[PDB]
Formats: structure tokens, C-alpha cells, sequence
């Protein structure tokens, strides 16, 4: 997917907009796990995150 | 990664604890909170609660080797808490002077330590040595012999244990035992007269193999029974003649299945016919089983390999036929000599940590606040806010115990408290102007009710039990026990002393051995920590102690 | 175990009501925030909420129950985290260090093979595949022949030529091949002064016409169990010598796959001690550690240590277990023990070991019964057992008198007792002990 | 000398015995060597140290022996 | 470098063939005409079996 992220962001709406890039439900704690995120809250407005099915 | 979040991922996604805290609450009220959908405000403050619990949660899995990591520090633990330098090895103590010694040749064979033989007494007991420097009686040491004496001097300096320090070193004359004989071959030179001499010289003195520790750990044993003796910085020692003896040994070879089966190893030779071409090294009675006795003192071959070159040779190899021998077996064709060096074990740590922390006035949507700070809001828009203080600071809770793990999990350098705490609020973030004129005493107050302070302690607040707990675990690691506790000593400098006998446990395993004479003899700190003192006993430098 | 955090919801609440008074009930004046989570209760019984959450009947302020829901959700992450400190001993303990729990060691056991009726000495080869049950798993296991035999029919007639012994296959080329079962021993010497090619300590057991075997290492859910006498044939029958064959026996050794906990707990002391034998107690932990049948080890006296002549023997006293009461174990094998640790101490150490005195120590009891000399033999029996604990199980050196006392009134045939003077060699209220004997109690 | 005492002389006459006449069992030379017989005698896995071989034809230890009208045999 | 080695190699693999063997290797003659030796001695095996028997003058 190489999802892109917009200000004011979070992970729920982050994988709706990696979900629709895959049309795969692709159920957010799988996106802090495969990108290596810290706390959920780690993206910082411009950075690129990786989604895989 | 050892990293719990496949173990735990069915259990920190939102929905599970949602519906853990739905039921909760549904359980507790149930007749007065009646009504839960989304559009009720506290249903909405407690998942947002909820999510930032989950998110507490997800950064409590990953990952120890993450988790661990302090912010600075390369490896996870000190290397002097690694193996070989923790009480797996130990500094010598047995006969293993010798394989403390057999690892110098790097800037020579079979180190003898006894002690004196019943007699030799001072008359009012110390040690004897004897060495032979093979390869240090050159010609590189008319002067270098002095430095290499003094370098053992500071050796044996350096392993002195609780009395009788050694007496006498006996360095060991050669004999220059030289024999001779004559192989036969079939085809193709100068190559088997340089393993031949190999074979001779290293049948002499008896055996030693130095190993890496993976080469080792290859071969098929654990670490317990590597990590055994000295710290070796070349190789690892298992060998265990003493050729060396005190009537001189009658030194023997050379049988169908025995002594003279290490020298057609050699892949051209045949059989042979030997001789003792010399008369200072006397021979036993009986030459088709051929003992040579010495007495006292060492042999060698034939001393250069030009000596083994002369008009005489020692060692025809007849073909049908002259066989001459060249110095190409001298300078080349017989080097195996290689060199081990340890670097004692590193982990690595990674440090993904953190200090960030949302507080849940922000997770909750544009119609309530996020308003500017004490000037707009009016008096119950603030009343949300200090609604929602104690549960933030809950929530920041385990992310400041989470990120004080590695120093409360910590050998060396410990810290004052027991967990972490922390104010959930920042500067540019609306929440701290609005709390401003308390800020300073309520997070005063969840200080102090971590910290175990430092002076005249907590007297009923049980941290500085708690740290004694934390004490006795990890003192549990290495095989001891927490002093028990002083009914008559001051608190904090008995806190000092049993952290810092926890500071240095791969220390106090070596001066129970060896006392240097610039510390202050740590054996006597084990026993000065095992009751609780630490007047000097720790931070070596000062002197005026408990003196033994 | 250790925790690395204490305090549930009652600390956490007991936290929250110290913290929430220093906040105003801001827009109302001189009201502490602390009375708004607080109404209706007092500390102890919203935590008694908080555990049983019956306790309320569907009802409390919604604050409380807003902030009970909060603690029972930040329970899961304190329990994540209280899963730290074994991981980290295990993390240190296997990547650094490099322990790890030691792997089993395979059986061994020997199998009999008697003959057929009239057949033929036949030849059986090393490996020839024994069966031995069937498996705590389900798969086969099978015992391998260590080397290849002739069964002939050697029977054994008792304890007819030998030098003490007797057999019914004396012929010319007998090719006896015999099991023995014996216990521990110091390494005898025997001529068996026969002669074959002209015709004519305790043992446990014999056989004949045996070899020993190992287990064939292919899987495993044992070697926690010794297999008992349960091989009765074999893999593809051999009709030319087979009317049976037996194991008499138990198999010889499993030491099956240990612990984390038995990891742990034989890491613990290999770094108390560096594997050597410097001061007391690397003495005793090593000495432990290599020979199982010592129950205990003590140390000579403290002022017997802090003398000016020193003393130079490094005596320390060893007390076994029999394998049986006052067990006194052969001096054959302590010179043995000594030699062995010597080669872990250091030099001028020269440690030695003795077996204990046995001062047996007597004393009456008078005592009345519930419910009449069934209780006295009962009671003897009972309170003989716990105090020779070498014996069975895995004490003190010295017996006290008060402690003895609230030993026999607890006991649920005891009314009530009325003098106990000990006796030794004579009064009451007393103990006994010194560091050269071992006391014991009779009657 | 032995590892580990008359039975290892036995084992060791019959292996001895056994790979000198391969005419009996297998598919030799005609001399016998000396050192030749040393280190087939200190590298059998009983044998701990040997200390003298001295041969005997019709006497002396450290010889060969052969002529090219016989074969010759060892025992012992 | 072995090449001389290897056609000494060449050369024990061919004449293996006739039932023959190279030559071995002279620690005390030259090289190049040892090994026009060996290779004639290879090229004519069928002619080395004949005079045996039968000189012709």
C-alpha cells in the first residue's frame, strides 16, 4: 500500500485508508507491528507507512 | 524478539477490552447507566480511556531485547556482567597456573607449580615453580630475557593468594637431546623433513591445544565447562601433563602401537632404524624398548634446523637416491601457528523508548474542548478536566514505570524509586496551563509515594523495603543472599552498602584469590557487606575503613 | 514469586484517594475533588466493591464505576509487565551464560535369551532390536543388543563347575556370557580358576546367556520411568532360539530432561561458586552437587576455626543417608571423596571427611491419651521419623525442648502431656548438641 | 604394559597372529619390519606402552628378516 | 605449476589402459627428455608387445 499520512492522523483511520488501497480489512495492530511503531501514536505527518495484505 | 505480541494480540485490540469494560460497568451500575451507545458522553470518555489503555498494553509487549535497552549504553548488561569475567571462570588457584601461563607466547611449554618439600622452611609455606622456555631461550633474549622475567615477576605479583606467596622460579637448563634415524620413501621433499622435525619437536613437550570458544562449543560441550578456569586471552586449555618431575623422568618412546606410531604419520615414509647419536642424556637398559633418562633437566632436538644440515645429517631418506635436505624446511613448509583473542561476549541493545503520551482530552471530538487554556472555557469545561486528571495520570503511570524498567531491573547504577511516575502533560498542550496553580503539589505528592528518599527514610511507606526486595532477587542471580537486616545500623548507608555488593558481583568472585595490593582486598568488602558497613569498602580510593 | 509490581486497585485506589483531594472542585469552592470519586463510600468498601463486584446491586455514583472499569482494564498491562524479571533471568541466564537445560541419557537394560527346547547354539548379532513396550506417546519403543552372542542353554544351578558357582551347559567352548547386578563395591579381585577347554556388598541378581542393551534413540515421551521387567520378545521373531526371553531387571539409567526450575537452580550456585573449593560451603555445595547419597555436610566449630594453631586438615563432617538408621558410610570410599575434592580446592588444603558420632539422646514422656498403649508406639514411630531425616526424606543439630513440647501436644492422638526430662550423657528444660556428633532421639 | 591384564596378550597374539598370514582369511610381504611392528603395537587400543621386541630367527631387536626361498611367520 | 605433473597424469591414465605403468619419477635425470621417454613408451604400446619374442637385426 505505502499509505501516506495526512495531519491529524490515527491508526484506525490510517488502516480504513490502507484498507481501501488492499480492500483487505487490514486491522490496525498488524500496522504498528510490521512498520515498528512505539506507542501507537509514532507517525509524524509525512512519513509513509507500509501495509502488507 | 522475544516479544509477547503474537502471544498477546488477541488480548490488547480494543474490542476485547472493550468489552471487558462494558460488562464492567454494566455489572457495577446497571440500573442507573442504562442506556450505551455512542452518542452518551461517558461512554465515549471511557473507550477513549480504553484506547489509550491499549495502547499501554502494545507498548508492554515488544520486545525484551527492546524494552531493556537504557538510552545510551551498547549492550543490555555490563560486559563485566558477561560470561568469563562472572564466577564461571575464576582467577587461578589450582594447578591451572599452568594454563594461566600457557597463553604468553604472544607478547615455551609445560609450567610445574608445587610446593616446598617438607622441609626448606623459613624456621619461623610458600610455593615452588619450574618452567622451560622453549622458544624464549633464543637469541632474542640476552637483554629481552630480563623484561620476560619481570613480566612473570608482575604475573605472579598479580596471582597472590591469602598467604604463602611462591619462593623460587628455577628456570630449566636444555639437554639438547638429539637423536637420529633414517626413513625410506616411494614417491616425491624438504616438506616431510620439515613435519618429521614437527612431529620430533612436539613429542617432546606433551600436548597443548588452544581453542576458540565456538571452536569448542562446536565440538560438542557447554559454556560451564568452557568458561572453566583463567581468563584466557588466547585460546582454551585442557591439557594436563607435567612432563616435569623432580628425579628427572626417564622420558621413553617408541613401540609397534605407541610412541614411535607419531612418526610415520608423515604421508611418504616407511619404516626406520633409530639412534641415540649422543652421550650427555643417558639411556636405560634395554634399547629395543628405548627409555633415555633425564634428570632434572630438559631436552631438545638438535637446536637449528642448519644443524640438522651438516655433512653428518641425522636423518637420510633414502629413495632407491642422495635425497639431499635444503633451508626450504626451515624458513617455510613448517609454519602452524595461529593466534586466538576473545572479546568476552557483547549483546546489543535497539532503545525504540518513548516519552510520549496523549492525554484523552484530545482523543475526544471538537465539541467539548481542545479549547484554549483558561481563557475561554468557563469554570465546567474545566470541570471535565480535572475529571479526567487522575485518569490520565493513571494512564501515564505505566508508561513512566514502563520506561524505568531498565534501571529498575538494573545492576550497577540503580535509581530512588520504586516504580515511575509521571506528570501526563507538556508544555504547548493545553491541560497544564488549566491544572497550573496545583500542578506543582499533586505530582509532589505521587513522587514521594514512589521514591524511597533518600534521607531518614520511609517509615511505614515499605520502599525502602521494596528496594531491599528488589535486592534479595537480583542478589538471587548469583548465588547469594541479601544481609539481613540491621536493627541498629543508620538506613541509607546500609541501603549504599547492599546495592553495592550488588554492583559488583563478578568482582567478588576473584579477591577471595589473588589480593592485589591496591584495593582493599575484596574478600574483606564480601565480609563487609555481608553485614553492612560501607564506610570505605566500596569506591576503593580512601583509606580509614573497618580494618581486618 | 517475585512480583516487580505490587499493589492491585486497592493500592491504586488508595493512590487515587490521597492524589484527588489536592484538586478543587473547580467552579464550587472549598470542596476537594476527593469527595466526588468518594461519595456514597469509604476507601475500604469501594475496594471490597472492587474485588466482589456483587456488592453493589446494579447501583453506585457512574463515576465509581467509570473508575472500577478503569482498573480492571490497567489490570492486563500490569500483568504484562509482571511477566518481566523471569524473563529477564532466563534472557541472562540462556543468551548471556549460555546455560541450558542438559538433555536425557539413553536406558539400559539386559535380556536373558533362553534357548528352545533342541535346536542350536545360535548367533545373535549386536543391535538385533529388543522390544520394550509400547510408548507414553504411542510409537514403539526398542532396545538394541551391544554386542553379538551365541545362546547355547547355560542354565545356572546355585551359588556345576565353577570356582564358587555352577552351570548345565558345561561342554568344550562354552562362551559363557553372564549379567551381574550389584551394588557399589571397592573393586575386588577374582582368579576364576577353572579352565575351559577341558570339560568337567551384595549382589542383587543374575542371568545367563545375556547382553546388555541401550535405548535406540528415535523419539521420547519417558526416561522419567525405568521400564520394569517389560520386555518379553523381540522384533522379527527368531524361532531358532527363542522359548522367551526376559528382562529380570529395571533399566540402569534415564536422568531424564530437567527443568528450567532444576536449570535455574543449578545455575544459581555454579556462579555462588566458581567450581572450586575455596572456603566452607563451596565444599559442601560442591560435594553435594557430585555425590547424592550425602544427606548433609556440616563444619567443625567456629572458635575451633579461630585457634593459632591452624589446624592444616580442613576437616568437615559428612553425614549419609545409608544408600539405612545412624547410617555410618565405609571408609573405603571417603579417602576417595577427599581425593576428588582436592582436585577443586586449592593448594594447602588437604580437606578430609569422617563419618559422625551418634549420640542417641532418651526421654520419657508421661502422657495422656484421647478417647492406651497403641498411642505410646504410635507416637514413638512418628516422632522417631522426623528427627532421623536421613532416613527417608531430604534437620538440626542441636533438639529443643519447647519446640519438642508444641511438637507433641499438636498431635491429634495427644491429650495432654505431663514431663518430659530429657536425657543425656539428665534435665528437663534443655538441648544438646556439639560439632563432632550427630544427636538422635530413642523413644 | 596394558590400559585399565593376561587377557590382552591373548587378544593381541590373535590379532597379531591373524593380519601376518593372510593366506589364512584375506586376498603379505616377505620381511617383517621392526618399527614397522612398534607402531602396529602401540596403536592397538589395549595396549598401553610397549618396552622391548626383540626379535628371534635362526636374536637380535631392531632387524628385518627374509630370503627368497621361504616365507616367514610369526608367532607370538 | 603442475603441468608436468598432469601429463605424468595423462600418461599413468593411458598406458593403464595396455596393462603397463609410467614409469616413476627420477629425482637425478632431466625433465623434458624423461618425458619424451614416457610419452613414446605410451605411443608405441602395440609395437612393445611383439619383441618380446622375435629381434629383428
Amino acid at each position: 500500500a505505502l499509505v501516506s499520512v495526512p495531519d491529524l492522523a490515527s491508526l484506525p483511520l490510517l488502516a480504513l485508508s490502507a484498507g481501501g488501497v488492499l480492500a483487505s480489512s487490514v486491522d490496525y495492530l498488524s500496522l504498528a507491528w510490521d512498520n515498528d511503531l512505539d506507542n501507537l501514536d509514532d507517525f509524524q505527518t509525512g512519513d509513509f507507512l507500509r501495509a502488507t495484505k | 524478539e522475544n516479544a509477547l505480541f503474537p502471544a498477546v494480540k488477541d488480548a490488547i485490540v480494543f474490542d476485547a477490552l472493550w468489552q471487558q469494560a462494558h460488562e464492567k460497568v454494566t455489572a457495577l451500575s446497571g440500573e442507573i447507566w442504562t442506556d450505551t451507545g455512542d452518542h452518551d458522553p461517558g461512554v465515549t470518555l471511557l473507550q477513549s480511556a480504553t484506547w489509550n489503555c491499549s495502547d499501554l498494553s502494545y507498548r508492554a509487549s515488544l520486545s525484551l531485547n527492546d524494552l531493556l535497552t537504557h538510552q545510551d549504553q551498547s549492550t543490555l548488561f555490563p560486559e563485566e556482567f558477561g560470561p568469563e569475567q562472572v564466577l564461571t571462570c575464576n582467577t587461578v588457584t589450582a594447578e591451572d597456573y599452568r594454563r594461566a601461563l600457557l597463553d604468553v607466547h604472544s607478547s615455551f611449554s609445560d609450567v610445574s607449580l608445587t610446593q616446598e618439600p617438607k622441609e626448606h622452611r623459613f624456621h619461623w609455606g610458600n610455593l615452588w615453580l619450574s618452567l622451560v622456555p622453549t622458544r624464549y631461550t633464543q637469541s632474542l633474549s640476552p637483554e629481552n630475557l630480563a623484561a620476560v622475567e619481570q613480566c612473570l615477576a608482575e604475573f605472579l605479583a598479580a596471582h597472590r593468594n591469602l598467604g604463602e606467596v611462591v619462593s623460587r622460579i628455577t628456570w630449566l637448563q636444555p639437554a639438547t637431546f638429539s637423536p637420529r634415524m633414517t626413513i625410506e620413501l616411494a614417491d616425491n621433499i624438504n616438506q616431510v623433513a620439515a613435519q618429521i622435525y614437527q612431529v620430533t619437536d612436539a613429542f617432546l613437550r606433551p600436548a597443548v591445544a588452544r581453542y576458540t570458544t565456538e571452536q569448542r562449543r562446536a565440538l560438542g560441550d557447554a559454556d560451564d565447562a568452557i568458561f572453566e578456569g583463567p581468563r584466557l586471552k588466547h585460546g582454551w586449555q585442557q591439557t594436563a601433563p607435567s612432563q616435569i618431575t623432580s628425579g628427572g623422568y626417564v622420558l621413553n618412546l617408541g613401540p609397534l602401537v605407541n610412541l614411535l606410531l607419531a612418526i610415520p604419520g608423515v604421508a611418504s615414509l616407511s619404516t626406520l632404524s633409530v639412534d641415540k647419536g649422543d652421550g650427555h642424556i643417558t639411556a636405560v637398559t634395554g634399547d629395543n624398548l628405548r627409555w633415555q633418562v633425564a634428570d632434572g633437566y630438559y631436552p631438545l632436538l638438535w637446536g637449528a634446523p642448519p644443524l640438522s644440515l651438516l655433512a653428518g645429517d641425522d636423518s637420510p631418506l633414502t629413495l632407491v637416491r642422495n635425497t639431499l635436505e635444503s633451508e626450504a624446511m626451515a624458513g617455510y613448509l613448517t609454519q602452524a601457528d595461529l593466534i586466538v583473542t576473545t572479546p568476552t561476549v557483547l549483546p546489543a541493545g535497539r532503545f525504540r523508548d518513548q516519552t510520549l503520551y496523549i492525554p484523552i482530552g484530545q482523543r475526544q471530538p471538537e465539541c467539548y474542548a481542545l479549547q484554549q487554556p483558561d481563557t475561554v472555557i468557563d469554570d465546567q469545561t474545566r470541570a471535565v478536566h480535572q475529571f479526567l486528571l487522575p485518569v490520565d495520570q493513571l494512564l501515564a503511570d505505566g508508561t513512566a514505570e514502563l520506561a524505568q524498567l531498565p534501571t529498575l531491573l538494573a545492576f550497577k547504577n540503580r535509581g530512588d524509586a520504586i516504580r515511575g511516575t509521571r506528570w501526563p502533560y507538556t508544555n504547548a498542550m493545553v491541560q497544564q496551563a488549566i491544572h497550573q496553580p496545583y500542578a506543582k503539589t499533586l505530582e509532589a505528592i505521587a513522587q514521594q509515594d514512589a521514591a524511597i528518599f533518600t534521607q531518614d527514610k520511609q517509615p511505614v511507606g515499605g520502599n525502602y523495603a521494596r528496594e531491599l526486595d528488589f535486592l534479595q532477587y537480583l542478589l538471587g542471580y548469583f548465588g547469594t543472599q541479601r544481609a539481613a537486616l540491621p536493627l541498629t545500623l543508620d538506613l541509607p548507608d546500609f541501603l549504599a552498602t547492599q546495592r553495592a555488593y550488588l554492583a559488583q558481583q563478578p568482582a567478588l568472585g576473584y579477591d577471595r584469590i589473588n589480593i592485589r595490593i591496591d584495593q582493599v582486598s575484596a574478600l574483606q568488602k564480601r565480609i563487609a557487606a555481608r553485614i553492612g558497613l560501607d564506610s570505605i569498602c566500596f569506591a576503593d580510593n580512601p583509606d580509614l575503613g573497618q580494618l581486618p | 514469586t517475585f512480583l516487580l509490581e505490587p499493589r492491585t486497585g486497592k493500592g491504586l485506589l488508595n493512590l487515587m484517594a490521597k492524589y484527588t483531594e489536592a484538586v478543587p472542585f473547580a467552579g464550587h469552592t472549598d470542596a476537594d475533588w476527593k469527595d466526588f470519586w468518594m461519595a456514597g463510600c469509604t476507601l475500604e468498601a469501594l475496594s471490597d466493591i472492587y474485588q466482589y463486584p456483587g456488592l453493589a446491586e446494579k447501583k453506585l455514583p457512574v463515576q465509581q464505576a467509570f473508575l472500577l472499569a478503569l482498573l480492571h482494564l490497567l489490570e492486563t498491562p500490569r500483568a504484562m509487565l509482571n511477566t518481566v524479571p523471569a524473563r529477564h533471568r532466563s534472557l541472562y541466564y540462556r543468551d548471556l551464560l549460555g546455560f541450558a537445560p542438559r538433555a536425557p541419557q539413553p536406558d539400559s537394560v539386559a535380556v536373558s535369551f533362553t534357548l528352545q527346547r533342541n535346536s542350536s547354539p545360535y548367533a545373535l548379532p549386536a543391535g538385533s532390536l529388543l522390544d520394550g513396550g509400547q510408548d507414553s506417546a504411542g510409537n514403539s519403543i526398542t532396545y538394541q543388543t551391544d554386542d553379538s552372542l551365541l545362546i547355547t542353554g547355560q542354565q545356572l544351578e546355585q551359588l556345576a563347575p565353577e570356582l564358587y558357582l555352577g552351570f548345565s551347559g558345561t561342554s568344550a567352548q562354552d562362551t559363557l556370557s553372564l549379567y551381574w547386578s550389584v551394588r557399589a563395591s571397592s573393586a575386588l579381585d577374582v582368579t576364576w580358576w577353572y579352565y575351559q577347554g577341558t570339560k568337567w556388598q551384595a549382589v542383587l541378581a543374575n542371568a545367563m546367556t545375556a547382553t546388555l542393551n541401550v535405548a535406540q534413540a528415535i523419539d521420547d515421551s519417558h526416561f522419567s520411568q525405568p521400564l520394569p521387567a517389560n520386555t518379553i520378545n523381540q522384533l522379527v521373531t527368531p524361532v531358532a532360539a527363542i522359548s522367551d526371553v526376559r528382562q529380570p531387571l529395571p533399566s540402569v539409567g534415564g536422568q531424564p530432561r530437567e527443568t528450567e526450575m532444576a536449570m535455574l537452580q543449578r545455575a544459581a550456585p555454579r556462579i555462588a561458586h566458581r567450581q572450586r573449593a575455596i572456603t566452607w560451603n563451596n565444599m559442601r555445595s560442591l560435594l553435594m552437587e557430585h555425590y547424592p547419597e550425602i544427606f548433609d555436610v556440616r563444619f567443625p566449630d567456629v572458635d575451633k576455626l579461630s585457634r593459632l594453631p591452624a589446624l592444616e586438615v580442613q576437616s568437615l563432617m559428612v553425614i549419609p543417608d545409608g544408600r539405612a538408621l545412624r547410617p555410618a558410610l565405609s571408609n573405603g570410599r571417603l579417602s576417595r571423596m577427599a581425593q576428588w575434592l582436592s582436585q577443586y580446592t586449592s593448594l594447602w588444603a588437604a580437606p578430609t571427611l569422617k563419618n559422625p558420632k551418634y549420640i542417641d539422646v532418651t526421654a520419657r514422656y508421661r502422657v495422656t491419651f484421647v478417647v492406651p498403649d497403641y498411642g505410646y508406639r504410635q507416637l514413638a514411630a512418628q516422632l522417631q521419623h522426623d528427627y532421623m531425616p536421613w532416613a527417608t526424606d531430604r534437620p538440626g543439630n542441636q533438639v529443643d525442648y519447647y519446640q519438642l513440647l508444641a511438637t507433641l501436644q499438636q498431635s491429634p492422638l495427644v491429650q495432654s502431656v505431663n514431663a518430659l526430662v530429657l536425657s543425656h550423657d539428665t534435665g528437663k528444660p534443655t538441648s544438646m548438641e556439639t560439632q563432632s556428633t550427630v544427636t538422635a532421639r530413642d523413644d
